[PDB]
Parts: structure tokens; C-alpha cells; sequence
């Protein structure tokens, strides 16, 4: 109990998700609640992530250096064409892949689907703050302590309010999000560093449960990853004239 | 836990009719155009409207039915601008042939236009008030309804002859199979906030001075903005903000 | 009417071949509360939507277009369901189901004698989701993959796909030579909301016939239904029929090919709003076919997607790999307009042979 | 889930041909208190497991192998039991019956007109007895000598092996033209557990279709379910499919042969444990056909036995002497591994004749 | 913020009289508001560090609809402080020139690294102009200085400051754009549909 | 877990396998057993500590 | 509230001088309280130090190194002629200079009039 350490942070509790759906400490065998509808006059059924919305998965390590600038950096996670979330046996591409629709819940006034942990640890002489931005937008920002943990549910990118070119009506009216286009993305930045001459790197990991993420129309498994030609997404959001 | 909804407070109203038309009735019950023969109408008797743009209560009426508006709010960003900012603002157009039509467009003001600005999609209703001054020798007999398709499609509306009632006035609810269209696009096809006028006869002197002018009101009335537009995470600064220190000599 | 009956979590495998489509129905977006029931007499004329020859082995897709379509029962210039969207603008469904708001059911018959024998698969997509519906047309998945996949065996000794009507006729036909007449009236006046049988369609089965039959949804984001013909090449709301005709073999013990059946269809399902009156733009119900299928913009590399996850599509020489060499020649194409028809994918010309299709359609 | 019905002492002809399995189920070394239901909306696809045609008086085996299988009715690579594989590690069965603890059910159905008819005979052995279904594979036993067979007559004018699926929509297809949608919903929401007939199926019988359907057995000393594929090589676990084919005239008093079939199957009754990430080693689903048998070390003279005591094995000309001399040029082959295939037995070459294939085969 | 934290009054708190008798008042009262920061290294012992306040972008839209204004102010003050930390810090509010000094804090970051202030609007006009102020007010900057470094030879010194600013209640006066015109955007109006 | 402020950290790795009674010294293929696997995510450690830790 | 550092002292009520002539953190406007007599008979008045005691005012800066012999050292403060403590405006030098005598209080036994503050702050090396 006696050691000298520099870890501690919010003791999520704090933290507002729903700590049932994204369970803090579930038991080694049991199953993750079903998560809360966006309104009550959509359709439900039972949930099929209630497994894997058990486990933080290893999703991209980012490096926390003294920063130069003051820009934004992109984190994008597309978890229906990715090779990292679709490996073998219990992947995260499998609820994408068995489903017509997809949604999130409404709990904090938009939608926000995918949720994200960002765990630091650190030695005790570097301090500093890591912001994290829920979405491209100028939405709600998460604090991230070095030397602490939180986690970050995340807005799609189609709903984000902006007008891209693709831009459809279903995408501002309706909460269901056709799966394949359902990438999430985060921005994060450094706020504040202090350093001393003995570390200056500071490597973290971003874990990447699917919290709070809900399906619709059950089809069967389609195939897991697509090995022929990856130029298909630009003659899927770009649409020439 | 929901973020917190946030409010602002405009105080005393920009453009405010506050000496109004004495020819537009007040209540229902000094209302008896249609039971004569001076308003024939297809949609029903004029409801009472209260706006807070025009300072005394009026009749109106229902050119399409009032319903709920469902405001779909999943999307970053929700605004109720709400009657703030909002007139009633005029134009003048002359009466059409007998066998043409007037598409009357809805108008709205600067400051609307600027707050409204900060979003991408909206839905409004709107209202109207129709002036026609009658001098002696007026036998028009005018027909006013709201248009659908094309330009040749004809609904339920209402007849009146403006020599017995100067003043009619209206209100058109948002109508359209989306909610909340894109601010500057808007559904193909779509009936928005526009009313026809169209004339039925002219039975007139040969004195008075036809093709007599038509004076419409106009007001977007309560207005729902979704979608939040500018992703600025800059910081900005003006001067009154700041600390100016005392030069030195 | 047309109600929406809470199914339990589990679907009972001896009913039930798919899963449930929902738990719950899906009647967010539409404004239920919005027009005013219109019960005329000539709702209740069904329409003869498709009628002929249907091959087996393959899904047969029947665009349900209810504002443009053509009776084949009928010789005039409307029909029953057609004249609904002349009249009025905005048609606006009682209420709803798994896949969106249901304005009508269709129904699939097929008078057979005993020496023929096989099962019809029939699933009606919304449109919303086209994909799902072109991908079972090229045969790159089947119907039993997709939730809502009914399977209903016409043989037969069987009694399955028929149709007895038994005439509304207020006398009840009590003065019948040798027989009675089931379930036409002086039986039992049984109610459109209520489902019983009469009480002489309980021992006859012959006239009871049970039927081959879904539903008809539109799509989850549309308020009402309102039809302009240029949106709704962009974002499509009308369904889209898949039937798919499996084994029929004969005595012979022969496999047929291109058995005889013919839809029907009843939009009763929806409130009115808006009557229009001289209109000059009507929904134009094209003369003695059919509409097509829209394929819009948005929807390419859905299409693109499934042919490049198929092992079948790249081996030549099989219906697939036709159907995506037509696919990769119109997307090399020129294309004024924002979508593409099936129509386009069937009557395309032929190159040679896959790989230089795609080489040549990531430059345009 | 899937109960454990007790039967009475002594069977009932009129339903039964066999006498019972058990009298009870045999839960012991399987490990019921251990996972969690895990109940996503994937599990309620069917899978077709086997689609084709099968030839007429002789059993046909269909390795029902759950971990490595595909579907005929869906074009990806993975499907809905197989995937259930890829996840989790371990697959807990709920309830057992009188061969071992059971997975799931199967389903035969044959869409046949009524110029045909036959009879099915149909078992599906645990696979910790594979010479039950070997000796039966090769003509050298019947399946009517064994525990848990049915037979059921497929003809006809007999509505027994058909599907009828009536689509799960919540509208319950409320208006259809001229009859009714037996089954489907606003019917009746017939429970999982429950054994009910809704109220619509009981007049109608045609859409009713008395099934052909079994279990899934796997095996009476495993714990749970956990698939390595070298270790089930050498102590087969899951079961296989014997299905026969017996009579089978046509109108012309002629016997016929090879009738088609398919099979589906589901596996709805496990539980899960140990959901796995990012994995190396899958259960590997072999694309487009099927697994095959594997026939382990210690089961050899037991296949050895059943042809020795078999007085049509030993003379020439006949099939089960066809398959005894390439049961015994296998056994005299170099073998590194300690199984053979069925295959093994099927594609091998020929010598002369009987007993000097014994004699070489004591040598080594 | 979201959770509740306590501030050093660098000024006493007050009631800040509103006069509104022109044309146009509005109470903008933390709309469009939020904790802005800003990255400082740490003065030498004679010099001085003043950190002028910020504010959105979309507070300065909704308040460039006005001419004069008056606001509080908000601070939050952090310095890591590694391990070798002697800094002793200074933080107070400017009054006319380079050199007043006021009463304000004193404060040891390695014992307390976050420090928060409280500014409010002291000024002898009330509504001054947002782009010009009154010559001599003191607005809501505050100074930072520093005291002593009693630091290791390790320690990377001139210590970083991070300081959060943010532009608390504000109530605007004098309504700005005498425009009577009219204006039209096309999600308003009514689009019919194409001819062929 | 990050040894800095939790030294210490203790498990409990219960008997699971689909064969109960292994063999002792042959065992089943592709068993658990009583192993557990250490793996190092960050190494944000000074230049001064003697890492691998 | 997670950093490694040294500091922490007495807590300033345990000390001896009298905590509301000298106040610990006064409210930013308000005025210190009137201290105490030396003896009851000596004349008496209202104030003219309120405002001055609520200010710590910086006056010399020491330094603290190694020490080699052990004699001590001595900080003259002269509040009436030192130019640190007569700038402009309000400073300390403004009670002296308004007046013809000076006294302080007798709590401890001894007149004791002007307070000094040590504040240390020190990395934990």
C-alpha cells in the first residue's frame, strides 16, 4: 500500500454514460444489459452485443508528445470494413454483419453510439491533460488526465450535423443508420504537458467496447472481410455526376 | 443526464403592429361573413389567432389543417427560435387577369435570417393578413387558396368579395411528407408557406382604377432549426472585452 | 384497421421459419394523427398487380409501385388503387410493422393440378433497402437469409394458393342445389378487424384455403405519402415484391421450369388528405406492364459490394458473373440522371472479361 | 428450453415403430449451471444443411457436423450456427434426451405433386456410436433396427414434409384477398415452449403439414462443447443424419430412385462461455459442400465384426462386397494418422478377392 | 463545467447596475460559453505575465448584434509540477498600469497545482464598447508573476501555465443594425416540382 | 493495471476444460489448464529506471 | 489532488499574534479590525491602518544557502525613510507620516509592532 504513484483520476462513477450498458466490472461469465432505446416509437427486439459489449478490445495506440500547434487530430472507426475489429471466432464486425439497421441512444440529447476508454499510465514526472472532443462538431468535450481513465462515447459521423456531400434525408429525420455507413470518429488533442528530462514519450491505448449500440433486422452472417478490392468506399461517398 | 437547454431573451419586439385594422374582427361571434354571401368558404369559419407580432387578436382562416409538427432531434444541435424576431411585413401586388395567377412567397426579416443562419434544416408555419382596399364602384370577387403541385392544381380555399370585407387574413401550417428541409434547398415538390390569389370577375365601374392593388402581410411564425453548422472551435476576442490600459505619457 | 399483434421473444419454429422482424412496431416519422379515414366502395376491388409465367429457381422481383401501377383484371385507365393517388396528395398509413408503416397486404395464388408439386418463398422489402432486394434478383443470396421469409408449399394434394370468394349478395344463395355455400353470408357476417372462421369453413377445408400473404411497408422516414416521381428515384419508398418458385417436379419425377401463378393486391390501410382538383401533373399509370426498379446514387457500391463477396460472380460462365460484367459496363457509362434502372443491368452490351471492367471504372 | 417429455413404460404402437430411447434423459458429465444464454436474433435463421437429390433404398448420411458446416441457403461464409462457433469457445447443450445431451433439431422436407409416393425412414445417431451408422451406411443393417426411428410417408395425397412460414410482420396481413394467413400473427403468438395449434391451423390443415423432423444429439462424456478438430478426429462428437428413402412408385407402377430433399436445422438450444478475440485457429467452414465422416482407431473392429456377420458381404456382385473389399485395403494401407475417411472407403482401388485380403491384412 | 469548484474573489461581489433606457437590451447569460485554454510559460522573477480574456466564436456573433456590454469572468489556473518544484507563484488583478500592484494570492503549485478565480465587472462606466472600453479599465485580465524558483537543476524550466478563461453572464445594450429590409433563404419557400 | 499505484495484483484461475480428470502427465490438446498470460501494453518509464522491468 | 509534493507547515492558528488585526484572508473589499492597547490609559482614536493591514507588501528578498559559520544577520525596516515602502498611491509609509507618535500591542509581555511574513516554497529535494 505504500508505494510512490501518480495514478488516480474521476473514479467513474462520475462519469455520465449509463454504467450498465458499458458495465464498470461485469461478473466472468455473465452477460452486459440491453441498452436504452433513442425514444419509445421505434422498433426493438433482443440484443445481439450483449457478449461483446463485455470486453475492451485493442483498437490504435496514439503517442501523447509535447505538442506544437493547436490543431485537432482524427481518430476514425469504421467498424464495418476494418482489419483490426474483424479477426476470427467473437469479433466486433459481427453485430454489423448480421443487420440491416443500426442505432445509439439519446441519453445526453443526440444520438451517440460507440463508446471509447482511454487509459494513461504514467510515470510520476510527466503531468499534463488530454482533450478528447466527442465528434467533428463542436460537441461535448471529455478531460482526460494523464495518469487516469475515462471513457468516451462516440457521435456517427452522419450525425453529426454537418451537410457532407452524401447528405441523406434519412440521415437528419431518422434514428436507424443503414450499417455500412455507421463510422464514428473522435478528435483529440494535447491541452497540457509538463515534462521532465527523463520521459518525454508517453504511449497510450484506446480500448473500444461497443456500448450502448442497438440493431434491427436480423439477416444471416454475411461474409467477414472483403479481400478483393478495397477502392469501394469512394464510389460510396463521393457519387460523381 | 442531458445537456442543459439554454435560454434567450429578445425584450420588445422589432416591427410590432401596434395600431391595427379595424375592418379584421376580433372575436367569432362578430364574425357573419360566411352566413351571408360575402365570404363563401370550403375550409370552415374563421378561428381566433393570437400572434405577438400584431397587437390585437383576429380572425383566420384554416387554409390546411393544424396539426403537431413531429421535430426529429437525433442529430448535434436543436433551436427554437420561436416568434423572436418576427413581423409582419408588407407588399404590394396588383390583382391578376381572370384567367391568370399570384403565387404569393413568404418574407422574413434580417435578424430571422441571421440566427436561423446558425443551422441547416428548418420548419415553420406562417400567417397572412390580405388588404384590399375598396374605393366606390368595386365588384371583385377575389379567391385565395394554397398551391399543391403545379401550376395548374386547385384546392379547397375561400371566395370573397373585398367591397363588403376589406380585410381577410390567414394562417398555413407547415405541410410536407419531411420534416425539417434543408434551409436553402428545400423538397421538390414541396407547398412551403405560399398562397394564390386568383381573380374570379371584375365587376367594376369604368372610374375605378383597375388592375387594383393588393396590399399581403406576411409573418414566419414558430420556427424550429435543427443541425448545428459552423464546426468553429476557434476562440475569438473584441476590444470591449478586454483590458485597455491608460497611455502613458 | 390492419393491426399489430405483439409477438413472443422466441418465434415458435412450427409457424416460423426467419425471426421475428421486430418486437415492436416501427411508426416513429409517420403522423398517424394527420388526415381522415375515406372508406368509398371501390377500396374494396382488389387490383391483379402481376399475372403470368414466373421461372423457378430464381427470385422474380414485382415492383410494387402503387402510384403508378396497372390492374390486369381490369381494362380501364385506373384502378382501384391507382385513382387513390389521383385524387388526393398525401395518403398517410393507419399503422405499422417491423420493416416500416404497412398500407396494404398482397396476395399469391395459383390454381395447380395434383400431378405438379413445390414451395413458393415470397418477401416484400420496403425499398428503403434495395439492396437487399437486387441482391436476391442475382441470385448472390437467397430469401431464407433475410428476416420476414415466409415459405408456403403449393402442390399438390394441398390445399394452399386459391381463391373462393363465395358472392356478397343478401340473399345468401339459402336455395343451392346439393351444397352449401361457405362463408359467404347467412353463415356469418365476420368482421374486417376480428379473425375467426364462420362456422362452415371449420369442416369443408376445400373453401377455406389457406392463403399465401404479407404485407406491404413503405419506408421509416417518409411523414406521409406524398408521390412526385423525381424524389422518389433518389430515395425510394415503394416495396418490392420477391417471389421464388423451388423444386416443382412433375410424375415424372421431372424438375419443371416457369410455372403459371398471378398477385393480388388492396391498399385499405391508409387516411387521405389534400384533394386535388385539375391537376395537370398526375402520377401517370403506364399502360399494360409495370414500373421497373430504381437504383439511386447512394446505393452503388451496396450493389458493388456483394458481387465482390460472392465466389460465384468471378467464375465465368454462370448467371452471376453475366450480371456483374452488365453491372461494371453501366457504371462505366454516361450518366446524366442521379440513378440507374435493373432494366439497365439486363440489356447491356458484353466486354471482356472482369478485371479490365473494374481497371477502367475507378479513372471515371 | 426444448423439454424433456417423460413417456410411459410401454410405447404405443399407433405412434411409434421403435420402443423408446429412454425413460429418462442422461444428464450426467454434462455441466448444465456453467454458461449464460446468449439469445441474439442470428440464432432464429435456419440453416440448410443439406440440399440435393438421395438415392431411393439406401441410407444416406448427412455429417451434421455444427462447427465446420455450411449453408445452402446463404451465399457468405459464415452462417448463423457457425458463427455461434467462431465467437465463443465454449457451447453449453440446455437439456439432454435418451442418446446424449441435445443441441438442436433438424427438419426433412421434400415438396413432392401427387404422382409420387414413398416413405422416409430417418435417425440421427450421437456419433460416440459411429458403427451404428456406418454398418447402416453400407447396407449391412437397417434402420429400423434401431432405437429412435420414425417413419414418416411422403406422397401423396398426404400434406407431411412442407414448409409453411407465414412472414413475421407486425401487421399480421390483416387485409388479404380471399382467404386467410393461417399462423402467421394476430392469429395467435404460440409460446417457444408451448405446443399449441393457434386457432387457425386446426380447420385448415393444409398450411398444419405434419413434420419430419428429430434431434441433435452429441455425445454421453463431455462436459461442453469446446472444438479443437484433432481431438473430435480421434472421439467424434457430433452426430449424423441416416435418412432413407424406401418405396417410391410413380404413376406407371414404376420405382423410382434418387428423390430430392433438403434438410434445415437449428442449434437453439446452447449456452455460451468464453467469448474469444482476434483468433488464429477457426473451426475453418469448408466453402460449398459439406464434412464427411471420420472413423477413429478403436472403432475398427467393429466395423471388421458387422461385415463378418453378414452372409451378403461375403458373396460377389453384390454392394456390401463392393464396400468390404475397400474396407479391407484401407486397413492394409500406411496410415501416419489413426482415423480413416468414408471417403477412404469409396474412392479405393480393387483386388481378388475376399480372404487374401484378410490374410495380408493379420500381417500388418 | 461539471463539477463545482472554489474560486479566489479578486474583486468583491457585486450587483452590476444594467441602464436601459436607449432602444435594445439583451441578457446573452452564459450562452455559447465555455472554459477556453491558453498555454503561458512562467515570467522571470522581474518581469510579469498578463493574461487578457477570451471568449466563442458564437458568442461574438450574438453579441455583435449590440454596441456596449459588461461581463464577469472566470479563471482556472493549473500548473504541473513534476518533481523538483520550488516555483511560488503570484495571481492578481491589473489596476492602471505596469507596476500596481493589488491584493491577490500567493500560492505553491507542487502542493497545489490547480488554483481558480473569480473576476468580476468593476469598472466606473457601466456598458462600455465591445470594441473599444473605457481608457484605464481593468476589464478581466489578470497578472501572473513570479516569486522565486527554488527548483532542481533538472526541472525543464520556464515552467508551462495553463490558464482556462471563461466569459461569464452577459447582459448587451443598444440594439446595433437599423435594417428594415427584408430576407429570404430557400427552405422557406415554396420549390415546385419540374416540369418535363 | 498500473503497477505504480497497485503493486500488487492477485487471480484466481479455476478448472475449466470439457474433460474433466485429465491425464497428468499427457493431458487434453488445447486445454487451459492453470496458465495465465502477462503482456506489456506502454512503457511511459524515465530513461533512469532498468527496464524490462 | 494527486501530486508528489513538500509542502505543509503550522496552520496558522496554532500561532501567537492575534488572527483579526492580522487577519488570515480578509473579504476583498472590507477593512482590518482595530487592534488591541498597549494598557487602558493611554489615548485613544479610530484607525488610520484598516486598509494597509490587509496587504502583504513585498519588501526584501533573502537568500537561503548551506551555512558555514553560525553568527546571525540582521533585516532593518524602516518604515518612515526607505524608498521601497513610499512609492505612490497607497502605501505604507502614509500612517508615519500623518502623525506625531507610533505604538504597537503588549500581548506577549513586550511592545511588538511590525509583522513579518516568511512564506517557503521548496521542490522536495
Amino acid at each position: 500500500d505504500n508505494e510512490v504513484t501518480a495514478e488516480g483520476g474521476k473514479l467513474v462513477q462520475e462519469l455520465v454514460y449509463d454504467h450498465s450498458a458499458i458495465p464498470v466490472a461485469p461478473v466472468v461469465e455473465t452477460q452486459a444489459e440491453q441498452p436504452e432505446v433513442p425514444v419509445s416509437l421505434v422498433a426493438t427486439r433482443k440484443n445481439d452485443t450483449g457478449h461483446l459489449a463485455t470486453k475492451w478490445y485493442d483498437f490504435a495506440k496514439i503517442s501523447l508528445s509535447n505538442p506544437a500547434n493547436m490543431n485537432w487530430t482524427t481518430l476514425t472507426i469504421d467498424p464495418y470494413n476494418n482489419v483490426t475489429l474483424s479477426r476470427d471466432g467473437e469479433s466486433m464486425v459481427l453485430p454489423w454483419r448480421r443487420n440491416v439497421w443500426t442505432t445509439g441512444s439519446k441519453s445526453i440529447g443526440y444520438i451517440r453510439t460507440m463508446v471509447a476508454q482511454i487509459n494513461i499510465p504514467r510515470p510520476p514526472q510527466i503531468s499534463g491533460v488530454l482533450e478528447v472532443k466527442d465528434s467533428i462538431n463542436n460537441s461535448s468535450i471529455s478531460l482526460v488526465e494523464f495518469g487516469g481513465k475515462v471513457e468516451i462515447p462516440i457521435i456517427p459521423k452522419v450525425m453529426n450535423g454537418l451537410a457532407t456531400t452524401a447528405s441523406l434525408p434519412r440521415h437528419r429525420l431518422n434514428p436507424w443508420m443503414r450499417t455500412a455507413e455507421s463510422k464514428v470518429e473522435l478528435q483529440y488533442r494535447i491541452i497540457a504537458f509538463n515534462r521532465t528530462s527523463d520521459i518525454a514519450d508517453l504511449n497510450v491505448s484506446v480500448l473500444l467496447r461497443p456500448g450502448d449500440s442497438q440493431f434491427q433486422l436480423p439477416m444471416k452472417p454475411d461474409n467477414n472481410v472483403d479481400t478483393r478490392h478495397f477502392e469501394l468506399v469512394e464510389a460510396l461517398m463521393y457519387h460523381y455526376d | 443526464m442531458q445537456n442543459p437547454t439554454q435560454t434567450m431573451h429578445i425584450y420588445d419586439m422589432p416591427l410590432r403592429v401596434i395600431a391595427g385594422l379595424s375592418t379584421l374582427a376580433k372575436t367569432t361571434e362578430e364574425d357573419d361573413n360566411t352566413s351571408t354571401g360575402i365570404v363563401v368558404s370550403e375550409v370552415g369559419e374563421p378561428q381566433v389567432v393570437n400572434h405577438p407580432a400584431w397587437i390585437d387578436p383576429f380572425v383566420a382562416y384554416q387554409l390546411r389543417a393544424p396539426r403537431k409538427n413531429i421535430t426529429p432531434d437525433f442529430i448535434f444541435g436543436r433551436a427554437d427560435i420561436g416568434n423572436a424576431f418576427s413581423a409582419f411585413l408588407p407588399r404590394r401586388f396588383s390583382a391578376p387577369a381572370v384567367g391568370t395567377r399570384l403565387v404569393v412567397d413568404p418574407v422574413f426579416t434580417y435578424q430571422q435570417r441571421t440566427v436561423l443562419g446558425l443551422y441547416n434544416y428548418f420548419h415553420a408555419d406562417f400567417y397572412y393578413i390580405v388588404h384590399v382596399p375598396a374605393p366606390l364602384g368595386t365588384g371583385i370577387y377575389l379567391k385565395i387558396y394554397a398551391p399543391e403541385f403545379d401550376t395548374t392544381t386547385v384546392t379547397r380555399g375561400i371566395r370573397f368579395k373585398p367591397s363588403a370585407s376589406p380585410t381577410i387574413a390567414l394562417s398555413v401550417p407547415w405541410s410536407n411528407d419531411l420534416s425539417t428541409v434543408e434551409t436553402s434547398v428545400g423538397r421538390v415538390g414541396q407547398s412551403g408557406g405560399s398562397i394564390v390569389i386568383e381573380t374570379i370577375e371584375d365587376n367594376s365601374n369604368e372610374t375605378v382604377n383597375t388592375p387594383l392593388s393588393i396590399t399581403v402581410w406576411c409573418c414566419m411564425a414558430n420556427i424550429k432549426a435543427t443541425g448545428y453548422r459552423h464546426a468553429d472551435t476557434s476562440a475569438y476576442n473584441e476590444k470591449g472585452m478586454n483590458f485597455i490600459p491608460v497611455p502613458v505619457p | 384497421s390492419l393491426p399489430e399483434n405483439a409477438p413472443n421473444a422466441v418465434s415458435n419454429p412450427q409457424q416460423f421459419i426467419t425471426p421475428a422482424t421486430a418486437l415492436s412496431a416501427e411508426e416513429y416519422n409517420v403522423h398517424e394523427a394527420l388526415g381522415e379515414t375515406e372508406e368509398l366502395e371501390l377500396d374494396e376491388f382488389p387490383v391483379l398487380v402481376f399475372k403470368g409465367n414466373v421461372p423457378v429457381d430464381s427470385v422474380t422481383s414485382i415492383p410494387l409501385d402503387l402510384a403508378t401501377i396497372y390492374d390486369f383484371a381490369w381494362d380501364g385507365e385506373q384502378n382501384a388503387i391507382s385513382q387513390k393517388f389521383q385524387r388526393f396528395a398525401h395518403l398517410i398509413p393507419k399503422s405499422a410493422g417491423g420493416f416500416g408503416p404497412v398500407i396494404g397486404n398482397y396476395t399469391i395464388t395459383a390454381n395447380l393440378p395434383t400431378g405438379v408439386a413445390g414451395r413458393i418463398l415470397h418477401n416484400c422489402l420496403p425499398g428503403d433497402c434495395v439492396d437487399l432486394a437486387v441482391s436476391r434478383i442475382f441470385g448472390l443470396k437467397s430469401l431464407l437469409g433475410v428476416a420476414g421469409t415466409a415459405v408456403s408449399a403449393i402442390g399438390g394434394p394441398l390445399l394452399n394458393g386459391l381463391v373462393n370468394t363465395a358472392a356478397p349478395i343478401l340473399s345468401g344463395a339459402a336455395h343451392a342445389i346439393g351444397g352449401n355455400v361457405v362463408g359467404g353470408l347467412a353463415d356469418a357476417v365476420i368482421d374486417i378487424g376480428s379473425n375467426l372462421l364462420t362456422p362452415k369453413e371449420k369442416e369443408q377445408p376445400s373453401a377455406n384455403s389457406s392463403a399465401i400473404s404479407g404485407d406491404i411497408p413503405i419506408s421509416r422516414f417518409v411523414e406521409m405519402l406524398k408521390y412526385v416521381k423525381e424524389n422518389y428515384q433518389d430515395n425510394p419508398v415503394f416495396p418490392t415484391l420477391l417471389v421464388e418458385p423451388q423444386n416443382f417436379i412433375s410424375n415424372a419425377m421431372t424438375a419443371l421450369k416457369t410455372i403459371p401463378i398471378e398477385v393480388f393486391a388492396n391498399m385499405r390501410n391508409v387516411k387521405v388528405e389534400r384533394n386535388l382538383f385539375d391537376r395537370t401533373v398526375v402520377p401517370t399509370v403506364k399502360e399494360a406492364t409495370l414500373a421497373d426498379i430504381v437504383i439511386p446514387n447512394h446505393m452503388y457500391g451496396y450493389i458493388l459490394r456483394d458481387f465482390l463477396q460472392n465466389k460465384r460472380a468471378f467464375q465465368s460462365g454462370t448467371k452471376q458473373n453475366v450480371y456483374f460484367q452488365q453491372f461494371l459496363t453501366v457504371l462505366s457509362q454516361r450518366n446524366i440522371r442521379t440513378h440507374i434502372t435493373l432494366n439497365d443491368i439486363t440489356s447491356c452490351s458484353i466486354d471482356s472479361e472482369s478485371i479490365a471492367n473494374k481497371i477502367e471504372r475507378v479513372k471515371h
